[PDB]
């Protein structure tokens, strides 16, 4: 009845989740790493006060892995082209959103370690523009949901 | 269609001289000039 | 990765190989010890003669001295310099170009000191370093006129883009010389910092090590040096260039530094240099500071080398060269003077 | 980086291309339209077969070239200053050779496979010269790429060689070591390809 | 009725309108916060009164939120071609209007929080400018619900 | 009743889940490999304890080789189009994750051991970035395990 | 019987195989002998244990050799479209993994030799991160050997 | 009975035997004269003697235009598919093979020419090498002859 | 491709005549050798188009 190349593109909402997610995870953690590594050179001490940015980042890769997850328990054989369309724009914007908002995390906590290895008083406004980074990646899930669920 | 055999076959031969044509465009607008010579 | 592997012989490869045969001829430990070994300036150019200098001493007058052997060491290092140069194509040219510019800055230095000391720019042209050039002719025949220089080094000399660290040509009578020169050289090493990253590879890679080391160093001695004088921190930490690993916080440390155990402190930090500032005892009798990274540059330059399809082997050829000539004049020094207690203070290559 | 550029807007753009034409051809239910049966079918396996002992003898010349380059430029370099490189290190050349040399062998022995069919239908030229065309083609590719890459890791590892010569004359016998191990992929590249067309009849 | 492969469209919309503005207001985030890590080592005081580049990247999200939700609630299975390429068009516009907002908002933020580390006067300027950026996407949206609401 | 072309998409998934994880756990390797070298001279001591990140690299090519066993074992002759779309979308899932979790891996501990020659304490920091960037590669093993195994 | 066609993607996969695993052979071996050559001039009595590299490199050529054989044994021009598609996947995965391992090992065994003409200590670890690529092509040769038996 | 765009291939065949091969001969020349030419101003006395890697390069031209007449000499209104294919496969050869082996020419005879200004003895290694790179466009020529009269 | 070699060659030559005046005679048998390309191109095109 339906066509047979539907749960192509529900896989592809699936893989794509998960796998944009997991390149701006990877790309926030790598920046982050790579200044934290930087600015622990002179100051120890806050070594894992500036691990925040990695937390930050690895919950994009666990929104992009919530929206995976529900489109691979919803996929069956006979899930109508619309279905597939639906979870394959959720796993789209869950991926991309989550791709820029780990650009946008690695940039921000990268300036923010490095800032906050010579100011001390940077680290609330680098968890704040995190935050604000972080929600970037909110909205991406949130929309995967309403799609998905629907 | 789009494409017929005899097309297909032509475009894929236009092709690989146009990759091979690239190439050595590429290595030619390479080539530069010496800027000075020696006293 | 770049895979320099693929074309840096396309054009650079005949120099790259050279350049590596240039690099042979730099006098090894045993040929330091033989050169040592000799009595005066004559027996001194007898053995050099078995080297790969050869007969360059031969047709200068049978009185040796040190100027004069200088002089020689000098002019040979030019001409093959020159002749890479002028065999060097379009980015191997720019890097080459490069390298001159650490001359022509000390060049254009000399120049503005003696044009507002009143003295004419032909006659301070001798004086200049061979390597650092000011062919054109749009800085000469100044008329004395400092504006009239800065004028001419704006319009044709590469050195316009540093000069934009100015603010106009009465800075040239405002600041002091030797801040002009340090203003110049911070600019200069930042831009080839740059141009070796834009270049990337193993270009980069051999590279930007030695220049990372010459900022730490310039950043440390011009500390070290400054402390005793009217050169405020402030003014000072202008000075600082911004390629070596101490940028976030390490030149700030330095600029609030107030004595050489604080730059020591400073140093500390980082390995590499904790060391040399620890061997770096400075009392009579044993190394200083600037032999501990005179030591160290040496051992980067050297380690240059085992990268292959790059351009640093030029720059580490140049400077390994400039230091096997300082220290054959070191030795001639040592023979003329009759100190043989100090002449094992060369520092050895290869 | 001008064509560099170029060269990146055009594969973005056609790969862009085919990601929406694929995604087309999909929804719309005009997936039968794409049918690559029809063109690996039509498409004549003459055509297959010629550029595969084309790029067979083609690629293997362009590492060897490649390569030779890449060492002669090091080898004429240091003897300038140790002339002894350029009656020692020939070898590395003569490796860069023989990449050719095997080029020009598979060639022959693909070219010796080809035979006209005298049909049009494919139903009438059949799996046997089908296959034939398309196994030219995938051996001519092995060999062609193998050797491609093979003459390119010599000459790489001899101007290496030379350069090391240069300065200590006991290195480019220990060294010549690399080169030979660089050597084999040239002939597993000869073998896979012959192990391709071992059973290739067209006619 | 209506061709099966309409709603194709209208996800691509959502997905576009969440995925382009969210790529935005990210780096619009991303540079606003290299800008306050740099400023912030001589002037700290004035990162609270410098978060605001961020918080009008998030607003853009926000913008590209709304098309997207409402996108995704107009959404129906029997989605006339029509409508679909209505939603399709509304998400790319709301989404490229954001991202180009966001872009202007992290080139202004930035520079205007660097020179007010100089020039407290620049600080009204700054805002301004933001506003006459930010007004960008609010025309990206306002033109977004127009088409979804057609 | 089902086409013959169907197994394609299920190889592909196979082979992409080994080759991407393999090309990600190569990425991990060489960076970290590159790291320990240029840290080796100086501080000798450090490079077992600093081969962290060439072990947590191989996990991903693990993690790739898992799923890729398991599509393979999974292959048949008349696999629906759906249980080949599923295998490709695992196969893409995991190497692309893997692949992602391998660029993290490779600038973090490039970085982690490059500081921790100079740093010591940074040695336990460098750990918990490398775990987060395996935990990348994790979510991408369960999704493919998920999409493998409907 | 089988399409005409069939026997294309079988033959593909042995080319593939043999080519990719052939560059990443060749760019293990050139770029490991470039790091000797270079090296040996200051560390003379270090090439022969130097050269491991270079053998890892040809065991990858090895591996791409093995799987091309046993694809080009098993390709008959009546194969189904189903085994000329697992000798594709097998082709691609054995020569990709090549591809990914030689390049690793070309830069590790580079950086390593280098280091031990500084660093003695260091043939140990570079040993260890030699093996630890080299494993990625074989458990390419895994998969490959899995999906061309299959 | 024959396709009427049969003999397009053939045509192309001899057009690319013709101009690779001029490009390639082209290139040896520009390179070869590069060198003379910064060559000569210190040793005007070895221009003849230099002038081989020019003459080289025409050879390689010759290579081509040989191979380019044959196919021309061979084309006829009823050329069929096969005999196309074959000068096809020719052409490309020729063309292919003279362009590395100018390529190769003009690289070793600027760095030669330059060398032999500096050493006298490098003269003969540098037509040794020379002969080789041309022997390349040779083989070429030999396959291209092979081919059009199978 | 002929145009390429005369440009390069007949570039440098003329650049490099200024310093040796003995390099007017290399430069021409290059460009000799630049320019039979063309006419190389030119055969082939007659013998096809006069086919
Ligand atoms: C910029 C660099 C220079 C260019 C280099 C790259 C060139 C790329 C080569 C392009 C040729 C592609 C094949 C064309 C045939 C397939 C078309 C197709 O699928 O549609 C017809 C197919 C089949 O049509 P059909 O079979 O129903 O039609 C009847 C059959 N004919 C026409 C032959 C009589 O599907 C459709 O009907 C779709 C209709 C809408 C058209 C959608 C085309 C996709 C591309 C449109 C957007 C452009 C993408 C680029 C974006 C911007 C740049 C990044
Ligand atoms: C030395 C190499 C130099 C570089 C490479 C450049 C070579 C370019 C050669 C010309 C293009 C050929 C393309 C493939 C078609 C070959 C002909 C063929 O087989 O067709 C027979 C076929 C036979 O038809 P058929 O039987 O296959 O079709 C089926 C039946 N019908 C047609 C009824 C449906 O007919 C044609 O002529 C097909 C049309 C092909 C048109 C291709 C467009 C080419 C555009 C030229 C490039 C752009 C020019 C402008 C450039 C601007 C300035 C830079
Ligand atoms: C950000 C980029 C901007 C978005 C647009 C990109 C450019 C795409 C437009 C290309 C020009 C083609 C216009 C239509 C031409 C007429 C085709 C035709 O006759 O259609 C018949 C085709 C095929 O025939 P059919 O399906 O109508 O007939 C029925 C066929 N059976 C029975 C088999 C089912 O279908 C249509 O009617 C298509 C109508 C809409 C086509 C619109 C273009 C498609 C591509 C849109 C973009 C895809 C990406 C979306 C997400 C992007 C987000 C960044
Ligand atoms: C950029 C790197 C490359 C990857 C992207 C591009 C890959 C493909 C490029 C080549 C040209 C297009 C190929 C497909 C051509 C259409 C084939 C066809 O119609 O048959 C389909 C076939 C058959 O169609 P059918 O209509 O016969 O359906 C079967 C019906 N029965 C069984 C009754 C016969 O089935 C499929 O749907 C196969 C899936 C492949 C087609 C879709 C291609 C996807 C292109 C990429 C976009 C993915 C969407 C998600 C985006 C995010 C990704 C992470
Ligand atoms: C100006 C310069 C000179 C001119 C330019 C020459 C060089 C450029 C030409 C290169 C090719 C570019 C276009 C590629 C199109 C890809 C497929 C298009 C999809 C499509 O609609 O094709 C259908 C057929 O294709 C199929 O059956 C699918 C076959 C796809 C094979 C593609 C292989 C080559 C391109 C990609 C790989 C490149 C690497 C080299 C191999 C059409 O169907 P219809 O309606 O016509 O069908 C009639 C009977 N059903
Ligand atoms: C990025 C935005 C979106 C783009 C989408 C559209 C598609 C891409 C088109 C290009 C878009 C960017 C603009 C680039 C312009 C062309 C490249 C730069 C200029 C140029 O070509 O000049 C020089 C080469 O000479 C020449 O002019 C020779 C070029 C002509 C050769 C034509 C043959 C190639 C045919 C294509 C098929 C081959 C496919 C291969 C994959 C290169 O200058 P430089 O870099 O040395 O100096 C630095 C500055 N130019
Ligand atoms: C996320 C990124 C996207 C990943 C998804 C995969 C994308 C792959 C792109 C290729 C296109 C998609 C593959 C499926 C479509 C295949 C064509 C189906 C259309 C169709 O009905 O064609 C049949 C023939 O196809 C056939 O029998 C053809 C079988 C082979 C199809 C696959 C070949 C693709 C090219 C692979 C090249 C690999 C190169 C490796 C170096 C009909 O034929 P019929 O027998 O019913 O005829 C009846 C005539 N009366
Ligand atoms: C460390 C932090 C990020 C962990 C928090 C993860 C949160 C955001 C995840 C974990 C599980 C998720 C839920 C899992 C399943 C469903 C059912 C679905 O029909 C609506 C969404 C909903 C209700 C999800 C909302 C988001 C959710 C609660
Ligand atoms: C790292 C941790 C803390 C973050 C949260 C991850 C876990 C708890 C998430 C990721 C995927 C999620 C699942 C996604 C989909 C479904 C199907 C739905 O019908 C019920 C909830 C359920 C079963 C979710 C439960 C929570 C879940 C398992
Ligand atoms: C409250 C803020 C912080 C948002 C965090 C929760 C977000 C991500 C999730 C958790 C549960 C989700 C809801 C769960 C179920 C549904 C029903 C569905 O038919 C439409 C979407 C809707 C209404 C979801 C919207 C998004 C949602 C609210
Ligand atoms: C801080 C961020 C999350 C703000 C998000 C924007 C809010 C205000 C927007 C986004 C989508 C909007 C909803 C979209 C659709 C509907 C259904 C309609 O029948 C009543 C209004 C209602 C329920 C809207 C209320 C406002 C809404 C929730
Ligand atoms: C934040 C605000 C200022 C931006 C949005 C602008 C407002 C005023 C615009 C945007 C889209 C508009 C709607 C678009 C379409 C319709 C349908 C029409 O039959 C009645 C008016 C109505 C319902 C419009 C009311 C005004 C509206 C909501
Ligand atoms: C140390 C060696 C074994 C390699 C390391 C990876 C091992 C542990 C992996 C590779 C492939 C994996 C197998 C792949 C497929 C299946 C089928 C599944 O239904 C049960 C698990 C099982 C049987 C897996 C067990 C773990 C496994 C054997
Ligand atoms: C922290 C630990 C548990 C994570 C590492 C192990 C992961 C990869 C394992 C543990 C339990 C596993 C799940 C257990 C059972 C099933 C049911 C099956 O139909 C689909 C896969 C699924 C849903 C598995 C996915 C992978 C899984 C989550
Ligand atoms: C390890 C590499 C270098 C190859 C050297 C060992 C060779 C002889 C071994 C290793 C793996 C082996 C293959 C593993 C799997 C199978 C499937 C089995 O049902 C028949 C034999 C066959 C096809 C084996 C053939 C021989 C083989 C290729
Ligand atoms: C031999 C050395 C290199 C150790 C590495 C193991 C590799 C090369 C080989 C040796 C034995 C092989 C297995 C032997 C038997 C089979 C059964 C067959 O149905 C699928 C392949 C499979 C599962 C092989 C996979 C690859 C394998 C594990």
């Amino acid at each position: 009845n339906n066509p047979e190349y539907s749960s192509f593109f529900g896989v592809m909402g699936a893989s794509s989740a998960m796998v944009f997610s997991a390149m701006g995870a990877a790309y926030g953690t790598a920046k982050s790493g790579t200044g934290i590594a930087a600015m622990s050179v002179m100051r120890p001490e806050l070594i894992m006060k500036s691990i925040i940015p990695v937390v930050m980042a690895g919950i994009i890769a666990i929104y992009g892995l919530v929206v995976a997850v529900l489109i691979a328990n919803s996929l069956t054989d006979g899930i109508t082209l619309y279905r597939s369309f639906l979870q394959l724009g959720a796993g789209l914007s869950v991926g991309l959103s989550g791709l820029a908002a780990g650009f946008a995390i690695g940039i921000v906590g990268d300036a923010g370690v490095r800032g906050t290895a010579q100011q001390p008083r940077l680290f609330v406004g680098m968890i704040l523009i995190l935050i604000f980074a972080e929600v970037l990646g909110l909205y991406g899930l949130i929309v995967a949901l309403i799609l998905s669920t629907k | 269609g789009f494409f017929s055999p005899g097309i297909w076959m032509g475009l894929l031969t236009t092709l690989f001289m146009l990759f091979i044509f690239t190439y050595g465009l590429h290595m030619i607008l390479s080539l530069k000039t010496m800027d000075r010579f020696d006293d | 990765s770049f895979f320099p592997e693929l074309y840096f012989n396309v054009d650079n490869g005949y120099l790259e190989g050279l350049v590596r045969g240039l690099k042979a001829g730099v006098l090894s430990q045993a040929d330091y010890l033989n050169l040592v070994q000799c009595e005066t300036l004559e027996d001194l150019k007898l053995h050099l003669q078995s080297t790969d200098y050869g007969n360059f001493l031969a047709n200068e007058a049978s009185p040796l001295t040190v100027s004069v052997i200088d002089d020689k060491l000098k002019e040979k290092m030019v001409v093959e310099f020159r002749h890479m140069r002028n065999h060097a194509y379009e980015p191997l040219a720019s890097f080459l170009d490069f390298i001159t510019y650490s001359y022509m800055i000390d060049n254009v230095i000399l120049l503005i000191t003696g044009t507002l000391h009143q003295r004419s720019i032909a006659e301070l042209v001798p004086k200049c370093h061979p390597l650092g050039s000011f062919e054109q002719m749009e800085a000469v025949n100044i008329a004395q006129t400092p504006a009239e220089l800065y004028n001419a080094i704006l319009v044709d000399t590469p050195l316009a883009a540093f000069f934009q660290d100015c603010i106009s040509e009465q800075d040239l009578d405002e600041m002091n010389i030797e801040i002009i020169r340090n203003t110049l050289y911070k600019a200069y090493l930042e831009s080839f910092y740059k141009f070796c990253t834009l270049l990337g590879g193993t270009t980069a890679d051999a590279m930007c090590p030695i220049l990372e080391f010459e900022a730490d160093r310039r950043a440390f001695i011009i500390t070290i040096n400054s402390f005793g004088t009217e050169l405020s921190k402030e003014d000072r930490a202008k000075l600082f260039p911004h390629c070596g690993r101490l940028y976030p916080e390490g030149l700030a440390q330095l600029a609030r530094a107030d004595d050489y155990e604080q730059v020591k402190n400073v140093a500390d930090y980082y390995p590499e240099y904790k060391l040399l500032f620890e061997g770096a005892g400075s009392n009579p009798g044993d190394k200083t500071l600037e032999d501990r990274f005179f030591e160290h540059e040496v051992k980067l330059n050297k380690l240059a080398f085992l990268n292959q399809f790059h351009f640093g082997v030029f720059y580490a050829f140049v400077k390994l060269k400039e230091q096997e000539c300082r220290n054959i004049v070191w030795i001639a020094e040592c023979i003329a003077q009759r100190h043989r207690a100090k002449i094992d203070n060369y520092i050895p290559i290869f | 980086t001008g064509l560099e550029l170029l060269y990146l807007g055009i594969f973005v753009a056609f790969w862009a291309c085919m990601i929406v034409v694929g995604i087309c051809y999909t929804i719309f239910d005009l997936g039968f339209r794409f049918d690559v049966a029809w063109f690996l079918t039509e498409t004549s396996p003459f055509m297959w077969s010629n550029l595969g002992i084309g790029l067979a003898i083609s690629l293997s010349v362009v590492g060897a070239a490649w390569g030779i380059y890449i060492t002669g430029s090091s080898i004429i370099g240091g003897g300038v200053k140790a002339p002894r490189i350029k009656t020692k290190n020939l070898v590395s050349i003569i490796f860069c050779e023989a990449v050719a040399i095997y080029g020009i062998i598979m060639a022959i022995v693909i070219s010796n496979m080809a035979e006209p069919f005298s049909a049009t239908d494919p139903k009438a030229i059949g799996h046997r010269n089908y296959h034939a065309g398309y196994s030219m083609f995938g051996a001519g590719l092995t060999v062609g790429l193998s050797n491609l890459f093979c003459g390119v890791c010599v000459g790489i590892v001899g101007s290496g060689a030379a350069l090391a010569d240069a300065q200590n004359p006991s290195l480019f016998v220990k060294i010549l070591i690399v080169e030979i191990f660089g050597s084999a992929i040239g002939l597993f590249g000869v073998i896979v390809a012959i192990l391709q067309t071992s059973r290739v009849k067209m006619g």
